[PDB]
């Protein structure tokens, strides 16, 4: 037969509904109950066994190393004085908890970023300085 | 409700009918199936926790039952 | 009276990210 | 209340469990706390405490009026607000009212 | 000393249920499954066989009328995981700008007179249209005959 | 459609701070340390109480999901005492029973 | 009416024979039906001088959660085509005390099985890592310094460090970081530190 | 006098099923719980939300099968399944009775976003337990 | 007679993957009813003797929660209705388990779970030790 079929050219809607007409051979009604859960399962109605409390939850793929160390984000922040000891605080903090992702942990650590360059005025007037 | 002889001869022949039935089930002789395996089949196949257990499901002779 | 220490001035190395970052795999 | 040898063990422990390194008081200590729980407003609890009855209410009117629901409670003041308009007790119009 | 552990067996999602559905068989005293098993539900004959079961899809396609006549009721999702065919559909296209991409939309919305009346109006307005786009609706158009596809209510 | 304004109000205060939790949060905790200048206390101080009044989680109040009874309701199923009776003596709520020992 | 009015055909139960393939009947959960089940049963408080209500009818019946879907002769029929799915444990690990020896590291998970529409469950987050110190290649000055290190973690009785791990959100996630603080604690133990002199 | 879920005696000519004939402290001993679910058990969360699905299903059916339901409804949950057993009257013609199985597993399989199976017991009449 | 005659046994293949072992499974069941408990115990060790798994059953001491409710709609402060939660236990202690035999065994009990039942499954897994801790590096 043909060596590589053009799989990479979606098909045309003629060769989609005979595909359809293919299956409406091999249709039938349910026969008992366990055709009617084999048939919920397979389209995601049904819950899969054995049970997996964290069935089709994946936050992004992250590793554990992503959630806990989270000293690469305090790169801009002041390396020593209040503010680094404030921002230690905050991402041991945002290493204990599991009911945020990667992505919000980030968000917060960028807040302090943002709030710190705006007032940064107020910091110089107490021998800090950010940025 | 009076309960006539005629009524009591089919409720009989019912038990009898689903005492087999019952044995069936369980994979056991019916012919040396007995009393107490009705019970042990009843509340297993009908568990019941109701604290009394008149209120729970009974399958016994027409006799005894009525 | 206020306590301070040469060692409790000392920071604790990062060694999560230097030393032991071979580990996060395998 | 610690040696050197005690206190830089437990404070190598710390750096090894992720927990505080530097010394912080109670008071501060609280800004861990803020951060490894969701705040009150956050937990499902809160914001999720009522059901939407928007979504309830609205969803069997709907349904009511497409008469696969019969809402008994509703028929029986629709027959009560029919009765009054006989009997002249009819909800007097907006901004035309008895008062003015 | 070394311990040989056994190779892991892997298996579909569904294979558990097909393995048990292999124990029992069919029920000769029974009707078909899809119809009720009740005494006065039971079918009592071929006409009613018929029948009832048209009357049980009359009712589900009156409820996925309401749902999507009203997708606002039916848009909060408490699934986990999340389920996409017990989800309201839309067929109303989302883009209203007059160009070869919003166009694409309503090819796959199968939407013969509201394609045919955009690409007229998008060759009127002089911008070129791909020929990938221009087969794509011919497919469509040429499949149902310049014919309105059947739809539950209008 | 809630059963009353009361309730109606609340929804609009649990809205509320659910949207502003993130922010409120981030400006408390400047406030709750000692390791911050006093000066960037009061600014975030000032930021806080600027938020608008029902954002704070203290003004949410707990209220019956089905009659918005203010008290007398219990936590794991969000009923006034009144409401959980009703369908608890109706045997209509799972596992609860009259308790007698 | 050209028809009378509908009369509800005799129970399937009468055309059951003694000897029929009762699992066929139930092959899956399925409530009490009095139509379907071929038994005499009674169940309800009877008033005096009266009998339990009849399974027609009987509400009590259609809440309990029967077993007739799982009848003993179904049980054994259903494990004989499950054989195939499973695998042979080793015979090798005969004891506990065997196992121990080959696998020294034993991990804890944990699954709930709740009815609802959503299966999300924080506590299944939790992984314990136990392992014994006499297991760990540990001379005498780590192994003094790893139970400081971990403090209450580890049990002198059993001599066994206990590892609970549930900073991360998945399962997964913590598995991995009890087994990276188990290398972590290991090869600090060991490394000697120029302060260590002043114990 | 506790007056809960208690019917008053008649003057021997009102029919109670068995359900409406017990009075609430016989939910443990003479009478089942309508409605099962894990929500209640200890150590277990979603207590709230199992509630309140359960009082809109009792009254949906209610109102979906007006005049048909001859006795409470038994509400059952098994993992992410949702079945509903009721008891139902031989009044309404079987078409219509199909029709509406159809209808509402079909939404309130979409609103509540788990699959729902309804079965129906058909009885010639209401079941009278006793006259009071 | 009217029986089939070829059956399409479903498709299971052994991977190259080794597989995990778990020594000890705790399958504890929660419910309300002592007799479902009992019966879904019956059901658990059936299963359990013809899959050729050992098995060991306990029953952990009962929980029971009482809170108190007013009974009156108004004032009547004296007069309470109290009302509790029965929890009853039933332990499944399965030992020397395979991944695979552990998976197929608790989905066959899982999806029979009958309605009203929680379970609680704690998994032990046996590991080696990891690559890294074979030496020091230092
Ligand atoms: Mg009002
Ligand atoms: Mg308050
Ligand atoms: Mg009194």
């Amino acid at each position: 037969t043909k060596e590589a079929p053009e799989t990479d050219t979606s098909p045309s809607l003629w060769d989609v509904e005979f595909a359809k007409q293919l299956a409406t051979v091999n249709e039938q009604p349910l026969q008992n109950g366990f055709e009617e859960l084999i048939q919920w399962t397979k389209e995601g109605k049904l819950w899969e066994f054995p049970i997996n409390n964290e069935a089709g939850f994946d936050d992004d793929g992250s590793e554990f190393h992503e959630h806990i160390f989270l000293e690469k984000h305090l790169e801009s922040f002041p390396k020593q004085g209040p503010i680094r000891h404030f921002m230690e605080l905050v991402t041991c903090g945002l290493s204990k908890n599991p009911y945020l992702s990667v992505k919000q942990k980030v968000e917060h650590i960028e807040w302090f970023r943002n709030y710190f360059n705006e007032k940064k005025d107020i910091l110089k007037e107490s021998n800090i300085q950010f940025n | 409700e009076t309960y006539t002889e005629d009524f009591i001869k089919k409720q009989i022949e019912e038990f009898n009918i689903g005492k087999r039935h019952l044995a069936n089930m369980m994979g056991e002789d019916p012919e040396t199936f007995t009393q107490e395996d009705i019970d042990r089949a009843i509340a297993y196949l009908f568990p019941s926790g109701l604290f009394e257990k008149r209120a729970r499901p009974v399958m016994k002779h027409p006799e005894q039952i009525f | 009276l206020q306590s301070r220490k040469e060692y409790e001035q000392e920071l604790s190395d990062d060694l999560h990210v230097e030393r032991y970052r071979q580990f996060w795999t395998r | 209340s610690l040696s050197e040898y005690a206190f830089r063990m437990s404070r190598l422990s710390a750096r090894l469990f992720g927990e505080v390194t530097r010394p912080t008081n109670s008071k501060s200590m609280k800004v861990v706390k803020l951060f490894s729980e969701l705040p009150l407003a956050k937990k499902k609890e809160t914001y999720d405490w009522y059901p939407n009855h928007h979504t309830y209410a609205e969803l069997m009117q709907t349904l009511r009026f497409l008469g696969l629901y019969r809402d008994e409670h509703q028929d029986f003041m629709d027959e009560q607000k029919r009765l009054k308009k006989l009997r002249g007790k009819e909800k007097p119009k907006k901004g035309e009212g008895k008062r003015a | 000393e070394e311990v040989v552990i056994p190779k892991k067996k892997t298996w579909d999602k569904v294979a558990v249920l097909q393995a048990l559905a292999s124990t029992v068989n069919r029920d000769t005293t029974a009707v078909p499954y899809v119809f009720q098993d009740d005494p006065y539900l039971m079918p009592a004959s071929s006409l009613e066989s018929r029948s009832f079961l048209l009357a049980k899809k009359s009712g589900e396609n009156v409820a996925k009328f309401i749902i999507n006549s009203y997708p606002k009721y039916f848009q909060k999702d408490i699934a986990e995981p999340h389920i996409p065919c017990l989800m309201p559909e839309y067929f109303e296209p989302q883009i209203k700008d007059i160009s070869e991409a919003a166009l694409k939309e309503r090819i796959e919305l199968r939407k013969v007179k509201a394609s045919v009346d955009m690409f007229d109006q998008l060759l009127q307005a002089g911008t070129t249209v791909s020929l990938e786009t221009t087969n794509s609706l011919l497919d469509l158009l040429c499949y149902y005959g310049d014919q309105e596809p059947s739809t539950d209510y209008h | 459609h809630y059963v009353d304004w009361r309730m109606w109000r609340d929804v609009k205060r649990r809205k509320m701070a659910y949207e502003y939790a993130d922010e409120r949060l981030r400006i408390n905790s400047l406030r709750k340390n000692t390791i911050l200048p006093k000066i960037l206390q009061d600014v975030a101080d000032e930021e806080i109480a600027a938020l608008p009044r029902d954002s704070c989680p203290v003004r949410i109040r707990n209220r019956c999901v089905m009659t918005s009874r203010p008290r007398g309701v219990k936590r794991r199923w969000r009923l006034s005492r009144i409401v959980f009776r009703h369908l608890a003596d109706h045997g209509q709520l799972s596992g609860i029973q009259r308790a007698t020992w | 009416e050209r028809p009378p009015r509908r009369k509800a055909l005799p129970p399937r139960t009468e055309k059951m024979a003694v000897d029929q393939d009762w699992p066929s009947v139930y092959p899956v959960a399925a409530p009490f039906k009095p139509s379907a089940v071929p038994l005499p049963v009674r169940m309800g408080y009877p008033v005096k001088k009266g009998v339990p209500m009849a399974k027609e009818g009987n509400l009590e019946l259609l809440k309990i959660p029967n077993f007739l879907h799982l009848t003993p002769v179904a049980i054994k029929k259903h494990c004989e085509a499950l054989k195939d799915f499973c695998t042979e444990w080793p015979a090798a690990l005969d004891s506990d005390e065997k196992c121990e020896k080959h696998f020294p590291i034993e991990i804890d998970s944990t699954d709930y099985v709740s009815s609802g529409p959503s299966v999300r469950n924080p506590r299944a987050r939790v992984v314990v890592l136990r392992v014994k110190l006499s297991s760990l290649n540990l001379d005498d000055h780590a192994k003094k310094k790893l139970i400081k290190l971990v403090g209450e973690r580890y049990c002198k009785t059993t001599d066994v460090l206990t590892i609970k791990t549930d900073r991360c959100p998945l399962r997964r996630q913590n598995y991995d970081y009890a087994v990276y603080l188990l290398t972590v604690l290991y090869h600090e133990s060991w490394n000697t530190e120029e302060w260590e002199k002043s114990k | 006098k506790n007056r809960a879920a208690r019917v008053r005696v008649s003057k021997g000519d009102k029919p109670v099923t068995y359900e409406e004939a017990h009075a609430p402290h016989y939910i443990a001993h003479r009478k089942g719980w309508l409605s099962l679910h894990t929500g209640n058990l200890d150590g277990e969360d979603h207590a709230a939300e199992r509630t309140v699905e359960d009082v809109f299903l009792r009254k949906f059916m209610w109102g979906t099968f007006p005049g048909c339901l001859a006795d409470q409804l038994v509400l059952k949950r098994r993992g992410n399944q949702l079945e509903i057993c009721a008891v139902v009257l031989r009044q309404l013609s079987p078409h219509k009775y199909y029709f509406l199985v159809g209808y509402s597993e079909t939404l309130l399989s979409y609103f509540y976003k788990c699959p729902v199976r309804l079965h129906l017991q058909t009885v010639p009449s209401k079941v009278v337990y006793k006259y009071l | 007679v009217d029986v089939p005659k070829d059956l399409t046994k479903p498709v299971v293949t052994i991977s190259d993957e080794p597989d995990i072992l778990y020594k000890r499974l705790s399958v504890l069941v929660k419910g309300h009813d002592k007799a479902v408990l009992d019966s879904y115990e019956y059901f658990a060790v059936l299963a359990a003797k013809e899959l050729g798994i050992s098995i060991k059953v306990h029953e952990p001491p009962r929980k029971i929660e009482r809170f108190t409710l007013l009974q009156s709609v108004h004032i009547y402060k004296k007069h309470r209705v109290q009302y509790e939660m029965r929890t009853l236990y039933r332990c499944l202690e399965l030992e020397h388990l395979t991944g695979s035999t552990a998976d197929v065994y608790l989905e066959y009990i899982q999806r029979n779970l009958p309605e009203g039942v929680a379970m609680e499954v704690t998994k032990t897994q046996l590991e080696q030790l990891p690559e890294h801790i074979k030496e020091p590096i230092w």
